[PDB]
């Protein structure tokens, strides 16, 4: 039954160092206007116009 | 870096040209010495 | 090559009742220990495990009202039991059992508790 | 956890001739870390075979003791006037530890 069966483990380990962090995610993409007043964010840039 | 060919003759020649960024390593590391490799064997 | 329990015998329930599983030439301190009880009119049945390691694995029924202690210089077992109880009366038996065999079983002194 | 009957628990049998005794265990167990094992009340237990592979010491290795699922028994060659002793089916696991109570063989 269930108790005698080869089950596969991984183990997931993580620290924090000055070194800059890796798998932060595929993130998102709207490009959504090309002509109007928007709030861009382009590359961690803040800032509004047209 | 920058590579140019423009060398005549001889010696540092006249002129200018700046250096553009090529790589950037995320290594934090306490650097004191530094050395070169000329394998030439 | 030979063991033998002494220290057991009869105390009141509530108290501490010391004794020692003593080895002579087989070196058992990094061996793995069980203990075993046997009351009366009844099976055995295993309580307590101390391995090498810092771990300490007792019985569902009795879990801390155990005490288990591993001399460093010889290969002694001093035990000791905590908060007794008159229905706990019960010969023992202190084993090296390895998990591919589990050999050389003792004799152990008859013991019982009760007022 | 695990339930083991070990039967019979009464026994009508006499030296020198063929005996079967048997173990039942709970769910589809193996036999890779089973103990059988005899005991003499009043006195030191000894030990049969482990694994049910390969025999132990201080025996004549003729028991045919082995199982699997839930079917694990012993079949004596020979019985002996000195076996009249009480056997212990037993499995480990490495983290939980359950026994069995022993069977009466007497004539």
């Amino acid at each position: 039954g269930v108790g005698h069966q080869p089950y596969r483990v991984v183990v997931l380990s993580f620290e924090l160092l000055h070194a800059p962090a890796t798998v932060c995610g595929p993130k998102k993409s709207t490009n959504l206007v090309k002509n109007k007043c928007v709030n861009f964010n382009f590359n961690g840039l803040t800032g509004t116009g047209v | 870096s920058k590579h140019t060919p423009i060398n005549l003759g001889r010696d540092l020649p006249q002129g200018f040209s700046a250096l553009e960024p090529l790589v950037d390593l995320p290594i934090g590391i306490n650097i004191t010495r530094f050395q070169t490799l000329l394998a030439l064997h | 090559v030979q063991l033998v329990q002494s220290g057991g015998g009869l105390v009141q329930p509530g108290g501490s009742l010391r004794l020692s599983c003593a080895a002579s030439g087989i070196t058992v301190s990094a061996n793995y220990m069980n203990w075993v009880r046997q009351a009366p009119g009844k099976g055995l049945e295993w309580v307590s495990l101390i391995y090498a390691g810092g771990s300490t694995f007792y019985a569902d029924s009795v879990k801390g009202r155990f005490t288990i202690s591993r001399h460093n210089s010889n290969n002694t077992l001093y035990l000791q039991m905590n908060s007794l109880r008159p229905e706990d009366t019960a010969m023992y038996y202190c084993a090296r059992d390895l998990l591919e065999a589990g050999g050389m079983d003792v004799w152990g002194q008859g013991t019982a508790v009760t007022v | 956890e695990l339930v083991l009957t070990q039967s019979p628990g009464t026994l009508s049998l006499s030296p020198g001739e063929r005996a079967t005794l048997s173990c039942r265990a709970s769910l589809s167990v193996s036999s890779n870390f089973l103990a059988w094992y005899q005991q003499k009340p009043g006195q030191a237990p000894r030990l049969l075979v482990y694994g049910a592979s390969s025999r132990a010491t201080d025996i004549p290795d003729r028991i045919s003791g082995s199982g699997s699922g839930t079917d694990f028994t012993l079949n004596i060659s020979r019985l002996e006037p000195e076996d009249f002793a009480v056997y212990y089916c037993q499995y480990s696991d490495g983290s939980s530890w359950t026994f069995g109570q022993g069977t009466r063989l007497e004539i």
